[PDB]
RNA sequence: AAAAAAAAAAGGUAUGUAUUAA
RNA sequence: AUACUUACCUUAAGAUAUCAGAGGAAAGUCCUACUGAUCAAACAUGCGCUUCCAAUAGUAGAAGGACGUUAAGCAUUUAUCAUUGAACUAGUUCAUUGAAGUCAUUGAUGCAAACUCCUUGGUCACACACACGGCGCGGAAGGCGUG
């Protein structure tokens, strides 16, 4: 029971609420992919 | 070897005592493994607060060897 | 290197400030260590001093002066009795440890500055620390701004009368039997 | 007073009450427990003794009685940089034989712990 | 080139070079040629002596040491001399060392 | 070494400091490193001449520390066990 | 963009003064060689604080600055 | 949601963490809607037979 | 974050003049143009003057040891 | 304690109670700002070098260094080793223990047992082809076998085959020993 | 790494001694982000040197601004964007089903 | 080469360890650590008297000397006698070793030869 | 006359979710 | 304890007494439960080896403490700086404005005593014995020596 986040390609359960997900959002993988998406948007302009 | 952990301190206005006598106050910018601390808008505190206090420069760096105690006056 | 945590007895490989900081803050390590110092602390009270005895030769004078004095009877409880009474005494000490009479906080509950002092979260000295003392709260109030304008009359069927002073369980038969006046 | 073993190093002596001299002219007296490569050591119950500036003139050359102001600080950890020299004050609460006894019993208990842990992990 | 890259023997050749060719060659040439050297410590008095040994940290073993120390109080000076046969000197106290002609 | 490990074991407890400048910082220890430089929380400060103040957060350099006073109940802490039995280390 | 070590490699066998940190004493002489710690060797040095000194070894910790 | 995650997390990453949290919640709602549509299609397929 | 020696490298290439305080025992402060530096924070100063603590004498291109450095101030 | 900002609960935190605040004692030492080692070090004087002569006339000749002679012994010994190697290097068309026929057909055997025999080596070397000449290296001071030999064969191809076969695998077993094999190398 | 003077000499040598790489005015590069995580592996091409970085970021103030670095930086980045999207597809294929619908067919 | 390895062969000799304080220690020498930590046995450690018509001696060394517990009350001059002093290495300034021992035998380091004999 | 391929995950700590009984 | 999810991270190097001689695989290395010397540790074991181990034939005493009292003991020395106005000698008092300002003055420094209380020891055995400075059983701490 989980939904894969498009950013980091990793799995996120809906029942773990937010405060656990913050650890996944502040990790190096997810934050890095967050930046790379934004960089793609930078380069599309 | 290990970097000192100032990570919560940076960008906060901080007072720190240079050697025995002196006390410098400035907004912490960066730091290194020797605790060399570079800060901006430095001011040298003295007995008379508005009077004898005189600013140093736009950017000042401090040798970690002369650092005694570092207090942040800030959140 | 490797960091051996001797409280948990479990190794952690290639010590680093991050992983070691995470382990030390960990809940399991927390319980293990706290319990460890609970035992090491209960021991010094548990351990009997057992100081050494030095027996000298009783003199001829005090043997004669102490012989005319009659021998006193000693009382010794049964094993089944002494186990229970030791349990009771220890549980009484644990009670006197946790008492900490707060009644002053109950007296001033409706004072105009009660929110700035006795709430202790919103104070100055201890106020800012409690925030960082809040647990990480992983998964699953009395604001300071109050004024006297709330609760203008402290008594409108609101308050409970002050709790009666306590009494020792042993000597509870010491109490004067009857009150002087008729309460409802 | 007390005779220390003619060859005894800082590792041989534990739990002896020591007398520690720093660069500033103050002394820390207490039981040593651990120490380190750079010789910063851990004292159990220790009291720092100090000769005031006013009593100091009494020590200059001419029975002297010095009033040595001292304060009690328990379980400290010194710094090797400050330490100057170390002297022995007393010998431990336990004799050598008794310490051999408690060492052997402690080791046996330690082995029993490893066995009770190994066989508690293995079957479950 | 930093020292942590080199092997165990490359440090030995490095120290051999530094002693043979380098600043401390002033002391080395002084040890072989039996030339007396003057040494100023940071304690502010000066030994005239002859170097039987020396080392990386500059600590050195000496023979026929002559120590010269003066003291003054309120501009009242006295010169004191103290003779020693053999000595071992820790190298952190020294500042300047000269080789006499 | 054990002396530094005992300082790491004192985190979150009230400790005292003596800096080689002569001051005294007594308060609660938040962080400590293997370089002995510590940072303390809600600390009372005594200047070398006795003037006492209060500051919420402090960071001190370990080289300037002289002695550190640690809660006494850490004396019997497991670091001081002479004969101790560790299991085998995991293979990595 | 000269750094310290090439600056000492460029000052070899040139007349250099060196100010120690204590008495404001400076040794004026022809540099001979330097170590990795910037130990100094000097020829025909003169002590200014007035004298003439044949050969000198200067340990690294006591020097304040080096000039030409 | 802000008071719960604000304590432990640094304040500078609190904003981007909050936006990522809201985005995740929206994605969860979308997945729920898709599941509901699939359920409706299954009901229609059961009614046709 | 701006590491301190990065900031010093910004003193080298930006050619800004700097005043630098020494240890409290010596009693002089140096000022000049920081050219280059080493890992030990010992720096070469071009066109440096030593001021006692404005009649100070000009020094030169001078290598100054990092052991005596207290502040480097623009 | 009241707050106890800690991992531990209230009962464990109140168990760690510190000793009471340290009483204040006025410092008996020099303030950190005043701390310095002795300044105004008198440099080495022309007057000091003038006082040198009293020391020089008293101890004109230094004691000899006998700990350096231990090193000057070993280094000179190394130079003499190099000289003996020089005596050997000047000494294969003269040697005529080595003057046997063309070196292309000369195959070198080594690590042979000192108790070995010419017949067995004639068989093991004869396995790879016909034998032209054979010579066994013995010391000049006495007849003890050095453990090496040179075998000239009728064709160089058979000598190479013997080097590869016999020498390329484990060494060729002869008597109780494994014998290495190669070309003449000289 | 053993002493602070060695690490600091390494950092100063990074400060003071085509190479392209890091490019865009904000941080990035594909590699530098994921070090220590399972995803990215070790040495990466060319050299992200603080000297070149300071030169380029100062040329941002100079404003010469020729986004050839960005035109290489799309060829670098968008490939990783597509890799992540692909991994998403693989995970979506993996997760949803199993032996699964067997029992569901049973239902 | 580490010249401290010389001091480790001076064991069981009468020596004076003259420290940075000016304090001088006469005693029988025991094992010297690689950091030059010097441990002695039967020691008389004192301070010299600068005469110069009463020039105040080291004020810190007098306190550190009385605080060893070894200074006896009736000593007229400033001295102390005690057993087992352990001295940190960085405190040592000079070491005056006896006149009898020969340096040529003790100054030969076995590692220095071992490096040359092996090459 | 000559010829041709490679063998592999590791395992530590922490957090959340589920299971181990009248 | 098991399963899944997420986060944080991964190997400074080398060595285990020295010296010398003989042997095995001209130079060097490695090796010999090989031979000698020296060193170190553990374990035993000895010395007419050294020091210490408290009254009961009495209400004691030795060592070490009090972060104990007398005790506001006795004898000393101390309580912020700057600006403006009034008076004033030729510095002093009062009022206003600003800055910082450990608490204490029953303090702090020096001097000394009395009292009270805590911890510790073989409170062992034989002996109340006119000598020229021993040779009871143990325990503690050392030094030296042999194996
Ligand atoms: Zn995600
Ligand atoms: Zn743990
Ligand atoms: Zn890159």
């Amino acid at each position: 029971k989980l939904q894969v986040c498009e950013v980091c390609g990793a799995y996120l359960s809906r029942l773990d609420t937010d405060r656990r997900l913050a650890d996944h959002f502040l990790g190096k993988i997810h934050l890095g992919y967050v930046k790379m998406r934004e960089d793609y948007d930078r380069l599309m302009k | 070897v290990s970097t000192p952990e100032l990570k919560k301190y940076m960008d906060k206005k901080i007072l720190l005592n240079i050697n025995g006598s002196r006390k410098v106050a400035g907004i912490l910018r960066g730091y290194d493994i020797f605790l060399n601390v570079v800060l901006d808008d430095a001011m040298e505190i003295n007995g008379e607060d508005p009077a004898n206090n005189h600013q140093l420069g736009l950017q000042t760096v401090i040798r970690g060897n002369s650092i005694i105690s570092l207090e942040a006056l800030d959140a | 290197t490797r960091y051996y945590c001797e409280y948990c007895h479990s190794y952690l490989t290639h010590d680093t400030l991050s992983v070691r900081k995470s382990h030390l803050v960990g809940k399991n390590h927390l319980r293990i260590t706290a319990d460890y110092y609970r035992n090491k602390a209960r021991d010094i009270i548990n351990k009997h001093n057992h100081k050494r005895r030095h027996i000298g030769k009783r003199g001829r004078k005090e043997r004669e002066n102490s012989s005319q004095n009659e021998t006193l009877k000693v009382t010794c409880l049964s094993n089944k009795e002494k186990r229970h009474i030791m349990h009771v005494k220890k549980m009484n000490q644990k009670e006197l440890a946790q008492t900490s009479i707060d009644t002053l906080k109950l007296l001033y509950d409706g004072s105009p500055g009660y929110s700035k002092v006795f709430v202790d979260a919103n104070r100055f000295d201890i106020g800012d620390l409690v925030k960082a003392s809040k647990l990480p709260q992983r998964a699953n109030s009395r604001s300071r701004d109050e004024t006297c304008e709330s609760n203008p009359f402290p008594r409108l069927n609101n308050p409970k009368k002050l709790e009666p002073p306590k009494i020792l369980s042993q000597w509870s038969n010491t109490i004067p039997k009857t009150s002087i006046f008729y309460s409802v | 007073k007390i005779q220390v073993a003619h060859s005894s190093r800082l590792a041989n002596l534990i739990d002896y009450k020591l007398r520690v001299l720093t660069q500033d002219g103050r002394v820390y007296i207490g039981q040593l427990m651990a120490f380190d490569k750079h010789m910063n050591l851990v004292l159990n119950e220790c009291i720092e003794e100090r000769v005031p500036k006013t009593q100091l003139d009494k020590l200059r050359p001419r029975t002297l009685n010095i009033k040595v102001e001292k304060r009690v600080l328990g379980l400290t950890i010194l710094r090797g940089e400050q330490i100057l020299s170390t002297v022995v004050e007393d010998k431990p609460l336990l004799s050598k034989k008794e310490r051999l006894v408690r060492d052997k019993k402690e080791k046996k208990q330690a082995q029993k712990q490893t066995k009770l842990r190994k066989e508690k992990e293995k079957k479950p | 080139r930093p020292k942590h890259e080199l092997s165990r023997a490359e440090l030995e050749e490095l120290e051999e070079f530094e002693f043979k060719h380098g600043p401390m060659s002033l002391i080395n040439d002084a040890m072989v040629t039996r030339t007396p050297v003057i040494i100023s410590l940071r304690n502010n008095h000066k030994i005239i002596a002859r170097v039987k040994a020396f080392d990386r940290h500059c600590n050195m073993v000496l023979e026929n040491v002559k120590e010269l120390w003066t003291e003054k109080k309120g501009k009242n000076v006295i010169n004191r001399e103290r003779f020693i046969s053999k000595l071992f000197l820790r190298g952190d106290s020294v500042i300047v060392v000269l080789k006499t002609p | 070494g054990i002396p530094v490990k005992l300082l790491n074991e004192a985190q979150g407890h009230i400790v005292s400091l003596e800096l080689t400048t002569g001051a005294t910082y007594r308060g609660k220890l938040v962080e400590s490193e293997d370089s002995m430089n510590v940072q303390l929380r809600d600390v009372i400060a005594t200047e070398p001449q006795g003037a006492v103040t209060h500051m919420d957060q402090i960071f001190v350099r370990g080289s300037q520390i002289k002695f550190i006073v640690v809660p006494d109940l850490l004396k019997n802490a497991p670091l001081f066990k002479k004969n101790s039995s560790r299991p085998m280390p995991p293979i990595r | 963009p000269v750094n310290p070590k090439p600056f000492l490699k460029g000052l070899v066998n040139h007349r250099v003064g060196v100010k120690l940190k204590f008495n404001s004493t400076e040794y004026r002489g022809t540099l001979v060689s330097t170590d990795n710690y910037f130990n100094l060797q000097l020829n025909e040095a003169e002590e200014f604080v007035h004298g003439t000194l044949g050969e000198i070894f200067i340990r690294c910790n006591n020097v304040l600055y080096i000039r030409e | 949601a802000a008071a719960a995650a604000a304590a432990a997390a640094a304040a500078a990453a609190a904003a981007a963490a909050a936006a990522a949290a809201a985005a995740a919640a929206a994605a969860a709602a979308a997945a729920a809607a898709a599941a509901a549509a699939a359920a409706a299609a299954a009901a229609a397929a059961a009614a046709a037979a | 974050m701006v590491p301190p020696i990065n900031c010093i490298f910004n003193f080298l290439q930006q050619q800004t003049p700097v005043t630098i305080w020494l240890f409290e025992q010596i009693g002089i402060r140096i000022k000049g143009k920081i050219v280059g530096f080493d890992e030990f924070m010992n720096v070469v100063i071009d066109e440096a003057v030593e001021i006692p603590v404005e009649k100070g004498t000009p020094l030169g291109k001078i290598l100054l040891k990092g052991d005596n450095i207290t502040l480097i101030t623009s | 304690m009241n707050y106890n900002l800690s991992k531990y609960p209230d009962d464990v935190s109140r168990l760690f109670k510190p000793r009471p605040p340290l009483s204040y004692k006025r410092p008996t030492d020099y303030p950190y700002a005043k701390r310095q080692t002795n300044p105004n070090i008198t440099g080495v004087a022309n007057l000091l070098s003038t006082s040198l002569k009293h020391y020089m006339e008293e101890f004109p000749e230094g004691s000899p260094n006998n700990h350096l002679q231990r090193y000057e012994d070993i280094k000179l010994s190394k130079i003499k080793n190099a000289q003996l190697l020089d005596r050997r290097l000047q000494n294969p068309n003269v040697d005529p223990h080595i003057k046997d026929t063309d070196p292309y057909r000369t195959i070198f055997i080594g690590r042979l047992p000192y108790d070995l025999d010419e017949i067995e080596l004639q068989k093991y070397f004869v396995k790879f082809g016909e034998i032209e000449k054979i010579r066994i290296v013995k010391d000049k001071i006495t007849q003890k076998s050095k453990g090496y030999a040179f075998i000239v064969f009728k064709d160089p191809i058979s000598s190479k085959m013997a080097f590869k076969e016999i020498g390329v695998h484990r060494g060729i077993q002869i008597k109780d020993r494994i014998c290495i094999v190669d070309i003449e190398r000289g | 790494m053993s002493t602070p003077a060695a690490e600091q000499r390494k950092l100063v040598e990074q400060l003071m001694g085509p190479k392209i790489c890091k490019s865009y005015l904000v941080g990035e590069c594909p590699y530098d982000l994921f070090q220590g995580t399972k995803q990215s592996l070790g040495k990466c091409p060319q050299m992200h040197l603080t000297k070149h970085k300071i030169q380029y970021e100062r040329e941002v103030k100079q404003g010469k601004t020729f986004p050839e670095f960005e035109r290489e930086y799309l060829a670098i980045l968008s490939r990783f964007v597509n890799e992540c999207n692909g991994q998403i597809s693989v995970a979506l294929q993996n997760l949803k089903h199993t032996a699964e619908e067997r029992m569901k067919i049973q239902q | 080469m580490k010249l401290v390895n010389f001091l480790k062969k001076l064991r069981n000799e009468q020596v004076t360890i003259e420290l940075k304080n000016g304090t001088t220690v006469w005693g029988t020498l025991q094992s010297v650590s690689p950091q030059m930590n010097a441990i002695l046995t039967d020691v008389k450690l004192t301070l010299p008297q600068p005469r110069l018509n009463k020039l105040n001696s080291n004020g810190i060394a007098m306190a550190s000397l009385y605080l060893t517990g070894g200074q006896q009350p009736t000593a007229s001059d400033n001295i102390a006698s005690l057993q087992y002093i352990n001295i940190r290495g960085n405190t040592i300034r000079q070491i005056i070793l006896p006149d009898s021992l020969n340096l040529d035998s003790l100054l030969v380091d076995q590692k220095q030869l071992n490096s040359l004999r092996r090459s």
